[PDB]
């Protein structure tokens, strides 16, 4: 019988998914999870998920090409520091890769190429969407004072409940009904991580969506006030913010009474006030170009 | 030719409502023909229970707040006759301050008349249509003319005292902005979509932001006017474009804090840490004032077209092209309650003050309502 | 109303522009020059001979269909060619092969070492001509780089028992034939 | 006898007194018809001949014609001027 | 890592298999992997010709299935009333929709905004599509826009700031976008567009300069929607300035000797008003002047010097006439029929020959007038390289100059019968008019030939024949019956004597033959004056006449065209007298005249007035013979009364008739049951008549400008009358005074022309109020062929 | 009129009714597949089967529209010169009348607009390709093109000769001998430029026109 080598899985603006990608991340993600100890779902909800972050990811390279934005061979000169954990592992060629696709070289270097032209088109455009007021700094560095106060440093995970810009009520109460099972679930003992990969919306669900460590200030506000009171493993309710339902773990935390002795303080204010931003700009600007584009799944 | 060719349904019917309460007429008055069918920002006033209300052609008229009754008339339709009678065109709507009476016209006039009886104090001719509804601050009275010029006359003897020119596109929507005073500034509107802050002493513009996204292809698709009335609360400025984006500003930076795709030529109202708000489409809806993030949404209204909301006796009210006014819950957009006040329509802004509620009709029926 | 078979293949006038007189120069006398001509209304001498009025037939030129997948089809003088794509490999000749006995010709040459064939003779049923054609055909498919390749020739043409010649003809009647060939193997496929 | 209706016709190219005092030998063709302006009749039989003729025909009044004829040389310079105001 | 043997494709329906395989990153080599097969499917998606793709391996085959972007197989805008298909349809084939282009299915929401905004651009704002797309079976598509117009955009308003000479309601009333519509103003709307309000400005600012304002000023202008979107406000802010006066007009520049008449149009009254439209008027009056001489292309430039501090305006004119233009070739385009030289013998400007432009306007107009041709149109084209020569160009386009009329009477009853008759003014393109008449019956025999050459000599002079057959008698003679037989010939001889005016002499010849007459007052009374004296109780009498007259005639005609005319007047004269020799001596004249007046700038709305003369009588002892009476009523006369019913009647004195039927179908006064003088409805005509006709042409309602030339409604008021000058009143006392021109019959209604096929087509539908007893009423009249 | 079957039936049922000689229902399935499908095995053959068939059908406007697009379409096609003969065709077509040619009328003093173009087209041919199977029959129409256009001038110079325009006359008729020097039109024309000559009073000019008339009418 006939057998299928490969297909069009997803049709987006004036591009195509093919099945050859859907399968390299359901591989990677797999590989992951063994590696990690965290067992992931049934075949079709973690295929929706990758599909998803194929759709966002061919949205983001098309609007790259259009752009005009290229990369450069040093960058991946550099990427196979981190990539490829080269700094972990001390060896250059592709046999390490040997999970999958027989160690070939072209197509994991183009799956680097995929990401680093990801991040630039996506730093570019949030960087360009950020707006910073002097008040805001002086404000924020007038709250870094009194020993560092707030100087909490957090290991967090987060799952959004992704709804529309403009939503109809029929949509609230769906989300609003579908984040209160999701956080019932993770109190009663549901582990945070099988349910982040089965339900979520953002980039960071393929890897369980772990924000990794970071400080409290950093959060763009709509976690912080609730996140100020919870211990490790706890499980906030849903929360909002324009691109959808937050629902956030406490994965780890650590406190410690160091001070920067403001001269030296106001610089790092700003690198934190700029986190923050990007963080919210990002969302809000993925889910902007989600709801724009054009997409039709193939089936 | 033929009358029974073009017509679109696109009209909500009337929701079913149970009412907590009874809504009760206190009193009512005709104040000659009214607006009629004519976009007009005319409404009445109230000051020190007092109410001012006035006519397309002219029938100034102060009515008794307790019991509608008048004190004192005047017409300022050719009083000396320079020809025939010719029609005001008052559409400046009523403004009251300092015991005189600011009215706009479209003959570019705008007058000023007494508190006392009504004698014009003084009447300046200005650059264009007074659409605008007067703005009286700092001794200064700011008006808002339809070819893009906003001028700021002297209180005292009318005087043009400066004058500051916007830009105006090809097509716009029918009225002006009125400006605000916030401290010692003003922060104007435009057709252009082009939120602006002028200092009250002369016309030294101090910054402006674009507020429309108008992205469209064609003029009907790029109406980015702001026709509403800028907010001031704790430095910040809260604007609201026609098919563009309800944003909030720095008062003195004017960067923008943040933005949602939210239309309208209705003012809206910021309470506390809310935003009520009407869209262009006739959808209520509350937002918070942090962040946009819609509390609650009410469509019921869709597309019944509605005056901009007024906030009385804790509730919503709203009137609409029908002449039924609708009482909405702040917490919910559950009505409260809905009564019928008029067989003409419901175009202008409601008044809400001094725990008093009074409207006009199109037809120019001054209504108070109470309980 | 009242109508003629001819009507067809036939020039939409009177025929009346044969009898124009022929065109003499002018001979310039002593002493003196003719007006320089413009050279617009110049008429080149050309020596060629061919039909003129109603025997010159106006029926458009039948180009080959190329129905099955294809490309630069051509029609020489007496023969034509059709380019083939689409992976049809030797398997090309049996279908032709096939083609032509789905229509009974009288196939007398079979030579399928080398690819070719030929009939004794085949008549067309046409309801535009006033006498009915035939012709002799011969068929063959050789290689051209990565795939077989279909071309029909006609030996001759033939009108009330006597040989014709007419490049129109033997354009229109291997168009026919080459159409017959494409028409056969779109059928096939 | 000829008692009916019959328009002017007017042939040939206006000349007035000053135009055709305005010419004179020596003179290029494009002067010339910058002074006179393009003729209205040459000689097509191998020669460099400008004919300037001015015909007025009022109506049954008579026909009046001033015919000026140039003559150019092979370089295109006025050799030769005829000037004839009235019929023979 | 395998060898690919073979490629096959699937889905191929309009890419070649060569274009895709041109378009494809493998060449059925080797040396192919997995990523390979991944670049191939996006190279192929790139082109954008598939909307699926696919690739599968069959052993070492390689099978290509292909989903192509489906074909439209139609396009049908469904719900569309105002826009109309043709439009929209090139809108959308502008826009890269087009049957049989593949349907890439991420614009349909795309072109549908297209839609909408063209819907913005006719004034439509809220109006709403949508794309059904339907799949058929051979994987092509009908996309069907479903239309929802909105309610259309109205002003409200329309404001002027800035005005204090005149009230907004007088300016505004001139413009064509209208605020409000008057109740009787029906057909009127409040629509907005935008080329209107550039219009109306321009009338704002034509009214404000021609009233006296040379600083008139429009400081801006603006145009606002109601926040739904069904209202319009627009508004103007103007500066009107100050009044101003004119101090003179100077000219200056080469006027080419001109300067007395130059001068002499540009006077100006002392102290007058500026008046844009004036000045306007005084340059293209010089520009006539000097074109007139020759002067095709001169720069005329007007520049008026204010002076605020006195408030006067002096104009500075200057003028270049530049070069005397001549004419090289005149050309004639468009007449496939019509004879190069009848276009060319209406010429007023000669081809070798210097310009004047206003013989080209002349010639032009004699062409018009010549109607054969339903549009002329001039063109001066400079010759190029030429710095003093013009190509005039006349492009016409070519009518029907012919009609027909056909009929049939008794038909098979009484043997064979039929009416027939052509006339044409353009016979073949050679100018010549041509017409033949007949008619065929058991009752009655009557052929009718006409030829005129218009141009029998270059200048005009037109040489015309005739000959007339006409017969009463009835086959085999069965009864000696009422005969009429007559015959004759007339040549007549034209030639003009101004640009408008002509004169014709002619000579004629007739002869009549008529018997077994019943006897009449009116016809023994003129066989009594001829000196015969017939008997009166019985119907035998016989009477013959040859007759040799001269006929004369004069035209004026400066109709605006030869076929429904919108300007001008027409009359014409015509008159014959009898020669010295005939068997009976009269005289006898007619005038015609036909006046156009119009109303409208575009001459649509015109008045029309019509008038019809007759006069004759004897010479000597005699009178006008009672064949050569006029008759009035008809389609041509006098619409709503039955053809040649009004006038005299005749009355028939007692008599026996030469047959007696038992149907009692005989006059009143046969013997058998009448004894006394008796009257008739029977129109006998007159020697005198006079009508006339005033009609009111308007714009046909209910056709667009293609059929405008084609269809003529107008609205008639109809006067007419005839009487016999020699009725002897003193006797028959007990009779009608047939001598009496009051009895003035009248009729009004309406009418409808067409030029079909078969030539001009006449409906009328008139009440004749005012008649009198004995005539007969026709309300519907339908006629083929030029009336009157 | 035209049902929806694939082209290959529609194309079959065209040169069907093509043969059977109706150009009619054969317009309209050939108007129906160029529509329907603008590519493919048959295009370039509708569109000269529709050329052909509205040339025999009388439609000459359609026929030049189809031919100009033909020409601007696929100006490299190996039977362009037949869509060349068919311009030229369908312009001399343009310039006859059926009543007058029935009554025998003499149509040169006509307009020449499509004899002239005619002739452009046919000159294009002839010349551009000298090889092609209507070579002959175009350069006859050439020549009987040719003899009606110098007619045409000839009968603008009669006029102008009866009307008493002698420059235009002698304008025309050197026209005449400039661009139809070898027809007989201008044989015939010369006596008028003579007699123009001669009423002006050139006489130099009427005596080298007569000279020519003796030198060429023997």
């Amino acid at each position: 019988a006939p057998q299928v080598v490969d297909k069009v899985a997803a049709v987006v603006n004036n591009g195509v998914v093919l099945e050859s990608d859907v399968d390299g991340l359901m591989q990677s993600v797999k590989l992951n999870a063994a590696q990690a100890r965290q067992q992931l779902p049934d075949d079709a909800t973690l295929r929706h998920q990758i599909m998803e972050r194929l759709i966002m990811d061919q949205i983001i390279l098309q609007m790259g090409q259009k752009m005009g934005v290229k990369i450069s061979d040093e960058q991946l000169d550099q990427a196979i520091a981190n990539i490829a954990k080269q700094n972990n592992m001390t060896l250059d060629q592709m046999r390490s890769r040997l999970a999958y696709d027989g160690l070939n070289y072209n197509t994991y270097r183009n799956q680097i190429r995929k990401e680093m032209i990801i991040s630039e088109v996506r730093n570019n455009e949030v960087r360009r969407r950020i707006t910073i007021l002097p008040q805001e700094v002086e404000s924020l560095a007038q709250q870094v004072g009194n020993q560092n106060d707030a100087s909490t440093e957090l290991n967090l995970s987060h799952i959004l409940i992704p709804l529309p810009e403009n939503p109809t009520s029929d949509q609230v109460n769906e989300a609003e009904s579908q984040a209160r099972a999701i956080v019932d679930q993770a109190r009663n003992g549901a582990d945070f991580g099988k349910l982040a990969i089965a339900h979520s919306a953002d980039q960071q669900a393929l890897n369980g969506g772990q924000m990794g460590w970071g400080r409290i200030q950093e959060l763009p506000g709509i976690f912080a006030q609730a996140l100020s009171t919870a211990k490790k493993g706890d499980i906030v309710g849903p929360i909002r913010s324009g691109v959808g339902f937050h629902i956030l773990k406490v994965n780890d935390l650590r406190g410690e009474s160091k001070n920067i002795s403001d001269a030296a303080q106001k610089d790092r204010a700003y690198r934190m006030l700029m986190n923050r931003k990007f963080s919210e700009e990002a969302a809000s600007w993925m889910q902007e170009q989600r709801a724009s584009a054009y997409v039709k799944i193939l089936s | 030719l033929f009358n029974s060719e073009e017509d679109v349904v696109k009209m909500s019917p009337l929701p079913t409502v149970e009412n907590q309460f009874t809504p009760t007429t206190a009193w009512s008055t005709s104040v000659g023909s009214g607006i009629g069918n004519f976009y007009s920002n005319l409404h009445p006033a109230l000051a020190d229970n007092v109410v001012y209300a006035a006519d397309r052609a002219g029938l100034v008229k102060a009515l008794n707040a307790d019991d509608g009754k008048e004190i004192w008339s005047v017409s300022l339709a050719e009083k000396d006759g320079w020809f025939s009678k010719e029609p005001a065109l008052l559409s400046g709507g009523v403004t009251v301050s300092g015991g005189h009476v600011y009215i706009g016209s479209e003959k570019a006039q705008v007058y000023a008349l007494n508190t006392s009886d009504g004698t014009v104090a003084w009447q300046t001719k200005v650059a264009g249509e007074a659409l605008s509804r007067p703005v009286v601050s700092d001794g200064l009275v700011l008006i808002h003319t339809s070819n893009g010029q906003l001028q700021a006359l002297n209180e005292a003897d009318g005087a043009v005292k400066w004058t500051v020119n916007l830009d105006m596109p090809s097509l716009s929507l029918r009225g002006e902005s009125a400006p605000t005073t916030a401290f010692g500034a003003a922060v104007v509107g435009g057709d252009n979509g082009r939120v602006s802050a002028v200092l009250m002493e002369q016309g030294q513009m101090i910054w402006q932001q674009r507020i429309s996204q108008a992205t469209g292809s064609t003029e009907i698709d790029r109406l980015s006017d702001v026709d509403t009335t800028p907010v001031v609360v704790n430095g910040v400025v809260f604007a609201l474009a026609y098919n563009g984006n309800l944003t909030a500003l720095d008062l003195r930076s004017g960067q923008i804090m943040w933005k949602r795709e939210l239309g309208s030529v209705n003012d809206f109202i910021v309470d506390g840490n809310r935003i009520y708000l009407v869209d262009q489409n006739d959808r209520v809806m509350a937002l918070t004032i942090d962040g946009g993030v819609t509390l609650w949404t009410q469509s019921d209204l869709l597309h019944r077209l509605l005056t901009s909301p007024v906030l009385y006796n804790g509730n919503l009210v709203v009137g609409d092209s029908e002449g039924y006014l609708h009482w909405i819950n702040v917490e919910d957009g559950r009505f409260v309650a809905q009564q019928k006040v008029d067989s003409s329509g419901f175009q202008t802004e409601p008044v809400a003050a001094d725990g008093k509620l009074l409207i006009q009709a199109k037809d120019g029926t001054v209504y108070s309502i109470t309980r | 109303c009242s109508s003629d078979s001819r009507y067809k293949r036939q020039v939409s006038g009177d025929e009346a522009y044969l009898e124009a007189a022929p065109l003499a120069e002018l001979h310039a006398p002593a002493g003196m020059i003719l007006p320089v001509t413009s050279g617009d209304y110049a008429i080149p001498v050309t020596n060629g001979s061919g039909a003129v009025g109603k025997a010159l037939d106006i029926r458009p030129p039948a180009q080959p269909l190329a129905l099955v997948s294809g490309a630069r089809t051509q029609f020489t003088g007496d023969t034509a060619s059709l380019l083939v794509e689409n992976g049809r490999g030797n398997t090309l000749w049996p279908q032709v092969v096939s083609v032509l006995q789905a229509k009974n010709y009288t196939i007398t040459q079979r030579d399928d070492a080398g690819q070719t064939l030929t009939t004794d003779w085949v008549q067309w049923n046409r309801l535009d001509e006033d006498e009915q054609y035939r012709g002799r055909y011969q068929i063959s498919v050789k290689p051209q780089g990565y795939q077989q390749a279909v071309t029909v020739k006609l030996l001759n043409l033939e009108q009330a028992g006597k040989p014709v010649a007419d490049a129109a003809s033997m354009q229109r009647y291997s168009t026919e034939m080459m159409n017959v060939i494409s028409a056969g193997l779109d059928k096939s496929a | 006898e000829r008692v009916v209706y019959r328009p002017d016709i007017n042939q040939g190219n206006y000349l007035t007194a000053n135009d055709v005092s305005k010419i004179r030998v020596g003179m290029t063709q494009q002067q010339v018809a910058y002074a006179l302006g393009t003729p209205l009749m040459s000689d097509p039989f191998g020669t460099n001949t400008w004919f300037y003729v001015f015909r007025q025909q009022p109506g049954h009044e008579g026909v009046t014609q001033q015919t000026l004829t140039l003559t150019f040389n092979s370089s295109g310079v006025l050799t030769n001027i005829d000037n004839k105001p009235a019929l023979s | 890592g395998f060898v690919v043997k073979d490629i096959h494709f699937e889905g191929l329906q309009r890419v070649a298999v060569g274009a895709a395989l041109l378009s494809m990153p493998v060449r059925t080599g080797d040396t192919v992997n997995d990523e390979d097969i991944s670049n191939t499917i996006r190279a192929l998606f790139a082109t954008g010709n598939f909307e699926d793709v696919r690739v599968l391996r069959d052993g070492d085959t390689l099978l290509v299935q292909v989903k192509e972007r489906p074909t439209i197989a139609s396009i049908t805008f469904s719900g569309n009333k105002s826009v109309k298909d043709d439009m929209l349809k090139q809108n959308l084939e502008a826009s890269g929709v087009r049957v049989g282009e593949s349907l890439d299915r991420t614009t349909i929401a795309d072109i549908e905004k297209g839609l909408e905004d063209f819907y913005y651009s006719v004034g439509k704002y809220s109006a709403s599509v949508k794309a059904v797309v339907t799949p058929l079976p051979r994987n092509r598509v009908d996309l069907k826009l479903v239309f929802q117009e909105g309610v259309s955009a109205e002003i409200q308003q329309i404001n002027i700031v800035g005005n204090h000479a005149f009230t907004t309601d007088e300016l505004i009333s001139h413009f064509q976008l209208r605020d409000e519509v008057p109740w009787w103003n029906v057909v009127g709307d409040r629509k907005y567009q935008k080329q209107k309000l550039a219009g109306d400005l321009e009338t704002l600012r034509s009214y404000y300069l021609d009233r006296g304002y040379a600083r008139f000023n429009i400081d801006s202008t603006q145009v606002s929607l109601t926040p739904d979107k069904k209202g319009i406000y627009v508004t103007v802010n103007i500066t009107e300035g100050d009044q101003y006066k004119l101090s003179g007009v100077e000219v200056s520049g080469n006027l080419a000797g001109h300067s007395a008449e130059i001068e002499q149009l540009t006077k100006i009254e002392p102290g007058e008003l500026y008046n844009g439209t004036k000045v306007t008027k005084m340059e293209d009056d010089i520009k006539k002047l000097l074109g007139r001489y020759g002067y095709a292309y001169p720069r005329v430039q007007s520049m008026p010097e204010i002076n605020d501090a006195d408030k006067t305006v002096k104009l500075r004119v200057n003028v270049d006439a530049g070069n005397r233009f001549y004419v090289r070739k005149i050309r004639f385009e468009g007449n496939d029929t019509s004879k190069d030289a009848v276009l060319r013998r209406e010429m007023r400007q000669m081809e070798g020959a210097w310009l004047g432009s206003d013989l080209v306007d002349q010639g032009k107009e004699r062409l018009n007038r010549l109607g054969f041709f339903e549009t002329v149109d001039t063109d001066t084209q400079r010759v190029p390289g030429s710095p003093d020569q013009v190509d005039v160009v006349y492009k016409v386009k070519e009518r029907n100059t012919g009609s027909f009329n056909f009929g049939i009477g008794y038909g098979t009853e009484s043997g064979v019968s039929f009416q027939a008759g052509v006339q044409q003014d353009n016979w073949l393109g050679t100018g010549y008019a041509v017409g033949i008449n007949g008619t065929k019956n058991d009752y009655q025999t009557y052929a009718e030939l006409s030829v005129t050459n218009p141009y029998f000599t270059v200048d005009g002079v037109s040489l015309g024949g005739r000959l007339f057959y006409n017969d009463f008698q009835a086959d085999d003679a069965d009864l000696s019956d009422y005969t009429n037989k007559s015959y004759g010939t007339d040549v007549t001889l034209g030639f003009p004597i101004n640009e408008y005016n002509s004169l014709r002499a002619g000579l004629g010849y007739v002869h009549n033959s008529l018997s077994n007459m019943q006897p009449q007052v009116a016809m023994w009374r003129y066989l009594y004056s001829m000196g015969e004296h017939p008997s009166t109780s019985d119907q035998d009498n016989s009477f013959k006449t040859d007759d040799f007259t001269f006929n004369y005639g004069w035209t004026y005609n400066k109709l605006d065209r030869g076929y429904f005319p919108t300007d001008g007047s027409r009359v014409n004269l015509t008159g014959k007298v009898t020669i010295p020799g005939s068997d009976n001596e009269y005289y006898k004249v007619t005038l015609d005249t036909a006046t156009y007046v119009p109303i409208d700038d575009d001459h649509k709305w015109v008045v029309l007035g019509r008038t019809r003369w007759g006069y004759g009588d004897g010479l000597g002892g005699k009178e006008m013979p009672f064949y050569e009476n006029f008759y009035a009523g008809g389609s041509s006369t006098v619409r709503g009364f039955q053809s040649n019913t009004i006038g005299p009647k005749a009355v028939y004195f007692p008599h026996q008739a030469s047959n007696y039927d038992p149907d009692y179908d005989y006059e009143c006064a046969t013997q058998d049951g009448a004894k006394d003088l008796c009257k008739s409805d029977d129109a006998v005509g007159g020697n005198a008549m006079a009508v006339a006709s005033l009609e009111f042409i308007t714009p046909t309602p209910f056709i667009s400008d293609k059929y405008a030339n084609s269809v003529r409604t107008s609205f008639f008021w109809d006067m007419g009358t005839v009487w016999d000058t020699n009725w002897d009143s003193s006797q028959y006392s007990g009779y009608p005074d047939y001598s009496d021109p009051s009895n003035i019959r009248m009729s009004a209604g309406i009418a409808l022309q067409w030029m079909s096929p078969l030539g001009p087509l006449v409906f009328s539908y008139a009440q004749p109020f005012k008649k009198y007893d004995g005539d007969k009423a026709e309300q519907f009249q339908f006629n083929i062929g030029k009336t009157w | 009129e035209v049902p929806d079957n694939p082209p290959n039936e529609i194309y079959a049922t065209a040169q069907q009714k093509l043969q059977d000689g109706n150009w009619r229902q054969a317009i309209t399935q050939l108007e129906a597949l160029d529509n329907r499908y603008p590519f493919g095995p048959y295009s370039q053959q509708v569109q000269l089967d529709l050329i052909y068939a509205y040339y025999k059908n009388a439609d000459l406007p359609l026929a030049q529209a189809a031919i100009d697009r033909f020409i601007r379409l696929n100006p490299t096609h190996p039977n362009i010169d037949y869509v060349m003969y068919m311009r030229g065709l369908t312009n001399m077509a343009l310039d006859d009348s059926a009543l007058q040619g029935f009554f025998g009328v003499d149509r040169s003093d006509r307009d020449p607009q499509h004899a002239r173009a005619a002739f452009s087209d046919f000159s294009k041919l002839v010349r551009g390709y000298p090889n092609s199977q209507y070579t002959t029959d175009a350069t006859k129409r050439l020549v009987f093109l040719k003899d009606r256009l110098a007619k045409y001038e000839y009968s603008v110079a009669e006029y102008y000769t009866e009307r008493g325009a002698w420059v235009a006359v002698v304008n025309r008729v050197e026209g005449m001998l400039r661009d139809y020097p070898d027809t007989q039109a201008t044989r015939d024309a010369l006596p008028l430029m003579e007699n123009a000559y001669r009423q002006m009073q050139m006489n130099a000019q009427a005596e080298k026109v007569a000279k020519i008339i003796a030198a060429n009418s023997s």
